[PDB]
């Protein structure tokens, strides 16, 4: 079965350029059709261009004309993409597609790369600030209350969060990140427990931000 | 299996664009073949 | 350029049922199209090409149809692996576009939310910006509304909404409303309230507190 794999995550800055690339593994290369397409988060997919993995042909888009380029290396059987004059919009996930096989060209994407994440930012790496989310006995709902562990003004998208290092699994909720005006990300994670065990148990969220290597724990005081 | 001076790729391409003239439009062609042999025929389709 | 719009932004269903999707085109298309399935956080998988053909390795349930402009996908029985969006691709002309997204769900009796608010933490009060969290858990029909009422006034622009994705086991939805502001606004105001309007709820429900 043909498969496509490619590079990992990237982070860049406005005005720069980035080079993503995907390696092919196909039973024959009968004028293969590596063929790029991108997706801004929560948006319509957008199509880049197609390289003629047979020889050299380079039909490109029109919204992206004059600033993106595509090449490939025959011996390594990979496909090379290049974009310049980046800006905050092109924050997206980038995809390799193609791989007809029977006939030589199509224009439908039947073999998809597992995705490449590109973030166009102006900030830099920064640790996450942490605050507890204490409930009150006012809202004792069915003898159960909610509780969380906020994270504000942090850099990229991984932010792993856990509660007492896997000790708790029930009712956990971890919301997706949100961009702010300041250009920093922020997350809120929450969970509810029976209020009966409020004053007699110990809950501490567990955050790991690898790009800054920080590990923070905060006991929640009701 | 290489591209350079004195090396020519054999598969060109048609740029079938509707803005082209009649002389360069694309044409779907189909061609048939018939023959007379020993064993009794099969593809008949005669009169009514 | 060719425009592509999908008639259903979202689609409801339940296991073992049939669904239909419409993909309309601004111009005429000579049955050039394909249908992609995309689960969250994965890569697209192709289902149908040339608007009719069934590409190998897929369940036989999927089936295309249609020609000209209005195009249709349809599945007989609704299996679990059908729970994701679906896109339509035109390839009649140049720059090839895509649809909008048509996302299925898992219908169940509507579940009403449980509302929660958190006052800002005093450690956050040391920093210099104020954060307020209004929470909604296990509420059924996504399409909800939350508004903030501070000192008996509505507040706009400074609020952000983040909504979870529906859980397989839970099959419900959860929401957080965050209100952010600078300290100078904080003590200037005495009473804080977020209000939520929900289909399942009989009446609009207000939850609130004041400082201390």
């Amino acid at each position: 079965q043909v498969q496509l794999v490619q590079s990992g995550a990237e982070v860049k800055k406005p005005g720069a350029s980035v080079k993503v690339s995907c390696k092919a593994s196909g039973y024959t290369f009968t004028t293969y059709a590596m063929h790029w397409v991108r997706q801004a988060p929560g948006q319509r997919l957008e199509w880049m261009g197609w390289i003629n993995a047979g020889n050299g042909n380079t039909k490109y888009s029109q919204k992206f004309q004059g600033r993106v380029t595509i090449t490939r290396d025959t011996s390594a059987s990979t496909a090379y993409m290049e974009l310049s004059s980046l800006r905050s919009e092109d924050t997206a996930v980038y995809y390799c597609a193609g791989g007809g096989g029977r006939r030589l060209q199509f224009d439908y994407f039947d073999y998809w790369g597992q995705g490449t994440l590109v973030t166009v930012s102006s900030a830099s790496t920064k640790g996450p600030s942490v605050f507890p989310l204490a409930p009150s006995s006012k809202s004792t709902s069915g003898g159960t209350a909610a509780l969380g562990c906020l994270v504000k003004d942090y850099f990229p998208e991984p932010v792993t969060v856990s509660w007492n290092s896997g000790a708790l699994t029930s009712g956990v909720h971890t919301f997706p990140a949100v961009l702010q005006s300041s250009g920093l990300y922020s997350l809120s994670s929450v969970v509810t427990v029976p209020s009966s065990s409020l004053g007699t148990q110990t809950y501490i969220c567990n955050v790991n931000h690898k790009p800054s290597n920080t590990k923070v724990d905060k006991k929640v005081e009701p | 299996g290489v591209e350079g001076f004195n090396c020519y790729f054999p598969l060109q391409s048609y740029g079938f664009q509707p803005t082209n003239g009649v002389g360069y439009q694309p044409y779907r062609v189909v061609v048939l073949s018939f023959e007379l042999l020993h064993a009794p025929a099969t593809v008949c389709g005669p009169k009514k | 350029d060719i425009q592509m719009t999908q008639s259903p932004s979202t689609l409801s269903a339940s296991v073992g049922d049939r669904v239909t999707i419409t993909c309309r085109a601004s111009q005429s298309i000579s049955s050039w199209l394909a249908w992609y399935q995309q689960k969250p956080g994965k890569a697209p998988k192709l289902l149908i090409y040339d608007a009719s053909s069934l590409e190998s390795g897929v369940p036989s349930r999927f089936s295309g149809s249609g020609s000209g402009t209005e195009f249709t996908l349809t599945i007989s029985s609704l299996q679990p692996d059908d729970f994701a969006t679906y896109y339509c691709q035109q390839y009649n002309g140049y720059p090839w576009t895509f649809g909008q997204g048509t996302k299925v769900e898992i219908k169940r009796t509507v579940a009403a939310p449980s509302v929660f608010i958190f006052p800002p933490s005093d450690e956050q009060l040391k920093s210099g910006t104020a954060s307020v969290v209004c929470l909604l858990n296990n509420f059924y029909p996504r399409e909800a509304k939350v508004q903030w009422k501070v000192d008996n006034a509505l507040q706009s622009g400074n609020s952000q909404e983040s909504v979870t994705e529906q859980d397989s086991k839970d099959s419900t939805y959860s929401l957080s409303s965050t209100l952010t502001l600078s300290k100078a606004d904080y003590e200037k105001h005495k009473v804080y309230a977020c209000e939520v309007t929900h289909q399942g709820l009989s009446s609009p429900v207000t939850k609130s507190f004041n400082r201390g």
